[PDB]
RNA sequence: GGCCGGGAACUCAAAGGAGACUGCCAGUGAUAAACUGGAGGAAGGUGGGGAUGACGUCAAGUCAUCAUGGCCCUUACGACCAGGGCUACACACGUGCUACAAUGGCGCAUACAAAGAGAAGCGACCUCGCGAGAGCAAGCGGACCUCAUAAAGUGCGUCGUAGUCCGGAUUGGAGUCUGCAACUCGACUCCAUGAAGUCGGAAUCGCUAGUAAUCGUGGAUCAGAAUGCCACGGUGAAUACGU
């Protein structure tokens, strides 16, 4: 009805809300077809969504920004496993069981002195 | 713009109005169209950077 | 490194801070666009007479203690191991090891 | 490894559909770190072989991979004084991952047109068992037979 | 290449700065230039008052310099006439007010730096090394610190080839950040060298 | 290549040419400047320019309008 | 409309600078909008530490920086009366713009 | 077919037609179909010879390709005939720039079979 | 124009802490230790990473950061200034940057970061210049102002395997900026040219996941001068059968 998510993909911060009723996929003001419509990974804005029925039933306004381009397609699906918190009785055990509440911090790993992108050893022979 | 009013950078001035009254400082910053000078006033120590207006405080 | 090249600098901010430093028209804005007759020409010939020692590319920012030329960082004023010789001492605030 | 015997991890699945098998050649077929560029290219790929049979996506794929499945290659182990070449007997679950390496180089190799015809006939070839990158599979096997000595 | 300070890991977490005020960068420089030449007559002066850390915490407009000191007694001299000694030689050139705080130590044989030269202040005339370190290492072992590692170096015994070694009684901190230790180095040039001390010693914890 | 609001010659460089055009072909003169560049009212001078061991000798022609005496006076020796 | 600033390296020293400006107006002028922060600010070098050689030993320092904003509401003739030449915080800039 | 004499339109476009020539290189290539009006992603096939001579007074203004390969001869000769620093540094066979020649110089050193 | 109200829900901002320990369940195992599955959780076995480099070896390097015993110069080996040189060139190696194209060169349309620098300086608009940028001029000693229009990506195409519409060195011509000064000896933009080379032998270097890889950017130095370096961010694998 109105209640709230979160999503936080690679430095990307989201806002989530979940709207029942109406369907439309918008995305920041923008629409289902015409901003991601044609790029890849479209359903991983609707990915664990298979089993409940909401292209007929749910509208999502979510508002995502930061980060990067998979890492606001990652908030996306991020974000709504917080955000499914209406139907949580049949929704929070599945979301664990799909393993689809985590975080997965596939963090920036910072740049140790030497180690040139920070794991990167220089070329050392014999001699 | 006379003296107090033409307020310029570093010029010292005098503070007679506020708790800042009797106090002396620079203008580091002048605001002609705001009508405002910014000087801070050596107030324990540090500079106390506050606004004054050209009749708030005299020329020095 | 040597007291000579420190004897370099006190002389080297003496004559730079006498007219480099203040007197900037003189060496700076008069020979922008205006007429090409030769008396902006006549402005730099003036600059000649002047030390080349006192311009402000003589600005060597030195060690203020040893006077070293390489390995230097303006946030201290300082050399690359002074700026050590003030974090294991504590002689400047807020210089922490960053830890991260 | 050496004793911490790990697995693998998990492969990130088809977004057209949910498949583990189709994506362990998507990561291959992929070069450095661009995922979004060679993906279409895979799925315009997809489109060269679907109406040139017209059968299926997922039955017309894995029957040109199946009939190319090494039943066995070749190692190094050790069991005296120098080099042998010994037979290995590869797992069904092996025999799959390493046939693409095959194919993948075969994507590069024979430059026709462009990657995405680059890739294409050599990906139809595959289907009937005569393609070249067929062909470099079983001169191993012609190796393989060469010294099968061990049971 | 070894040694790191457990001092400049843990300063701030356990253990206060020895400079504490703000500046921006462009008056980083006139702030930095009073503390090392005036520490500089400092210690010339106050070499023999067995002084242990010299903060200076110099406010916005404003100079403070905490000396850390046990007899002030000769700091003071007769009637703190010599306090303003100290004023009078910083006051004209750092160009403002310096006011110097004088906060004694009640014990002096529990400090870093008053034990570091105290064999520099008897290396002069040469000393056994050894028993003029372990009467101040005993006499602070059972005095409660109850950790010391404690060092000399240079050429000792009028030795030409390298030499160093160390004397552990207690515990040293140095992989454990949360302990309390504290170090110090002074230096003796002579007509022989230059015999040098550096120490460990332990104080506690949380 | 600098500006072209100007370019530069020394003073010393600059009264030496006035001398020329006055009295004439005596000697070849002697400088220092080599980053003294040469002006059309130059022609024909005979200047000897120093290196930094000694002045090799120059002549001018008129191409020699945003060009140096240093192209014309070289310092590196190679066998 | 009235700012107090404050700026400094460590939250460690500030959070008792924060207390004692607020309290102390509270009981003069009683107008203020709360303390309002700012995001911690990070200046960090990497510097060699070999004396002659060997560009490999670069140890991180930073100085660290922080500032945190009083900002009270109303112009007091009281709050700025009673604070005027005060400041708890030792070896800190206070900024109280009027 | 005819354009600076020699040099031929290979059955491209028309845009790559120009660049072909000896003495004219990117925006001057942009510059001349411009001025004829004509687009750039046509075809010998469809340039036909009615503005070929509306392209030989357009090219009139330049250098040319004989033309440009005289006085780029004519200018090192001149330099040859100062007999300077760059007068001698050319012929030598060494680079003459503010160039790390000590090892990567290899455009005038040549390749490295004696 | 979150621009003007309103709101304390919420992202963000920043503090004192709460949170993880093999705590629990079962098999096995000497009632122990202990491995690893089941559970919930933000994370599961030192959750990812950094910082801390034991006793000591190379009696490993530095006297050229500074200190300091002898030694010698102490009308000089010390001191000053004006040019060159460190930027030299048949050849060799080392570590980096760039191509050897189409997953690409190119034009238009349009997408999305975090970290941080900033006053004898960093520079919004405006006018013109093919462009680079010049003049003029707010704000801003800073989550408000600027630097700063992040690109690969995507869409429509366009060309078809050629040393090629690939590639960028070289070199001539004309300048933009810095500063006494750009010959020797800066960088960049633009005009023109377009050689080597179509995956490189023995041998050998990196790497266990946002690592590899590729694309983009800031900063320290500093009048000016990075493909260096220290940091940031974007997309995103293979494989560890076994000792």
């Amino acid at each position: 009805n109105q209640y709230y998510g979160t999503g936080r993909r690679k430095s990307s911060a989201a806002r989530v809300f979940i709207k029942p009723g109406n369907g439309k996929i918008v995305i920041n003001q923008r629409s289902l077809e015409q901003y991601f419509g044609r790029e890849t990974a479209r359903m991983v804005v609707r990915q664990p969504l298979e089993l409940v029925d909401m292209v007929e039933k749910l509208d999502l306004y979510i508002t995502v920004k930061g980060g990067g381009i998979s890492g606001q397609a990652g908030a996306i699906r991020h974000g709504i496993t917080r955000a499914l918190m209406e139907y949580d009785e049949s929704l929070r055990s599945e979301l664990r069981k799909a393993g689809f509440v985590t975080r997965d911090a596939r963090q920036v790993e910072r740049k140790k002195v030497g180690l040139r992108k920070a794991r990167r050893r220089p070329q050392f022979s014999k001699r | 713009p006379r003296p107090k009013t033409l307020f310029e950078p570093g010029e010292m001035v005098r503070v007679n109005d506020g708790p800042f009254a009797d106090f002396n400082g620079v203008v580091e910053e002048v605001d002609y169209e705001k009508s405002r000078l910014k000087v801070s006033v050596s107030i324990f120590g540090r500079a106390t950077p506050v606004e004054l207006d050209f009749s708030q405080v005299e020329k020095a | 490194a040597k007291q000579s090249m420190k004897a370099r600098e006190v002389k080297r901010v003496a004559l730079a801070d006498k007219y480099f430093a203040k007197r900037a028209e003189l060496k700076a804005i008069i020979s922008d666009v205006n007429a090409s007759d030769e008396d902006r020409w006549n402005a730099v010939l003036k600059l000649q007479t002047l030390p080349r020692d006192s311009s402000p590319s003589r600005q060597r920012n030195r060690c203020r203690q040893t006077g070293r030329p390489h390995g230097f960082l303006r946030k201290f004023g300082l050399s690359r191991i002074k700026v050590r010789e003030a974090a294991m001492r504590g002689e400047i605030p807020g210089l922490k090891k960053a830890s991260w | 490894p050496r004793r911490r015997v790990i697995g693998q991890r998990k492969i990130l699945p088809d977004p057209k559909f949910g498949s583990e098998l189709l994506a362990k050649f998507v990561n291959i077929l992929m070069v450095d770190g661009k995922k979004s560029t060679a993906e279409s290219i895979v799925y315009s790929a997809l489109e060269t072989l679907a109406q040139r049979s017209g059968k299926s996506e997922l039955e017309a794929f894995e029957v040109a991979l199946e009939n190319v499945r090494p039943t066995v290659e070749v190692k190094s182990r050790r069991v005296g004084g120098s080099t042998y070449q010994v037979p290995v007997e590869v797992r069904p679950v092996r025999r799959n991952a390493l046939a693409m390496r095959w194919i993948v180089e075969a994507a590069r190799k024979r430059g026709d047109k462009s990657m995405a015809l680059r890739l294409a006939n050599e990906l139809s070839d595959a289907a009937e068992n005569k393609g070249t990158a067929v062909k470099k599979r079983e001169d191993v096997h012609r190796m393989a037979e060469a010294n099968k000595a061990f049971a | 290449g070894q040694k790191v300070h457990p001092n400049g890991i843990r300063l701030g977490i356990v253990k206060p700065w020895n400079s504490t005020w703000f500046a921006n960068t462009k008056e980083f420089a006139d702030n930095l230039d009073s503390d090392f030449k005036v520490r500089q007559y400092l210690t010339k002066e106050l070499a023999k008052a067995s002084v242990s850390r010299i903060v200076i915490e110099r406010p916005a407009k404003s100079i403070r310099v905490t000396i850390h000191t046990a007899r002030p007694g000769i700091v003071i001299g007769k009637k703190g006439e010599d306090v303003e000694k100290l004023r009078k030689v910083v006051a004209d050139i750092a160009g403002v007010p310096a006011q110097i705080n004088i906060a004694e130590v009640r014990k002096p044989e529990l400090d870093a730096k008053l034990v570091a030269d105290s064999i520099t202040s008897q290396l002069e005339r040469r000393v056994m090394f050894r028993r003029a370190m372990k009467r101040a290492v005993q006499n602070a072992m059972r005095l409660g610190a109850k950790g010391i590692k404690v060092e000399v170096s240079g050429r000792l015994g009028g030795a030409e080839i390298a030499r160093t070694e160390w004397y552990r009684e207690g515990r040293v901190p140095l992989h454990t950040l949360r302990a309390d230790i504290d170090y110090n180095t002074s230096e003796a040039h002579t007509t022989y060298g230059v015999i040098g001390v550096k120490v460990w010693i332990f104080k506690g914890e949380i | 290549r600098s500006l072209k609001k100007g370019p530069f010659i020394d003073l010393h460089l600059l009264k030496k040419v006035e001398k020329a055009v006055e009295s004439g072909d005596k000697k070849p003169l002697r400088t220092w400047s080599r980053r003294s560049t040469i002006f059309p009212n130059m022609i024909g001078l005979t200047i000897a320019v120093h290196n930094g061991r000694q002045h090799v000798p120059v002549f001018v022609t008129d191409e020699m309008v945003g060009h140096k005496l240093g192209e014309f006076a070289p310092t590196r020796t190679y066998r | 409309r009235i700012r107090i600033r404050l700026k400094a390296f460590d939250h460690r020293l500030i959070d008792q600078a924060t207390a004692e400006i607020v309290e102390t107006a509270k009981r003069t002028g009683a107008q203020v909008r709360g303390p309002i922060p700012l995001p911690t600010r990070k200046e960090r070098f990497t510097v060699l530490i070999s004396p002659h050689v060997n560009k490999d030993a670069r140890d991180q320092y930073e100085i660290r920086t922080h500032l945190r904003l009083v900002d009270i509401v109303e112009p007091t003739e009281k709050t700025v009366d009673a604070l005027m030449r005060l400041d708890l915080a030792a070896g800190v800039d206070v900024q109280i713009s009027l | 077919a005819r354009i600076a004499g020699i040099n031929i339109p290979d059955h491209k476009h028309a845009v790559i037609a120009l660049t072909s020539i000896y003495g004219v290189g990117k925006t001057r290539s942009k510059a001349i179909l411009a001025a004829a009006g004509i687009a750039e992603d046509v075809k010998i096939s469809e340039l036909s010879e009615g503005q070929i001579d509306t392209l030989r007074d357009e090219v009139a203004k330049f250098v040319v390709e004989g033309d440009l390969r005289r006085e780029i001869s004519m200018s090192i000769k001149r330099l040859m005939d100062l007999g300077c620093y760059r007068g001698l540094r050319h012929r030598r066979g060494l680079p003459v720039r503010g160039q790390r020649t000590k090892t990567n110089a290899r455009t005038r050193k040549g390749p490295r079979k004696p």
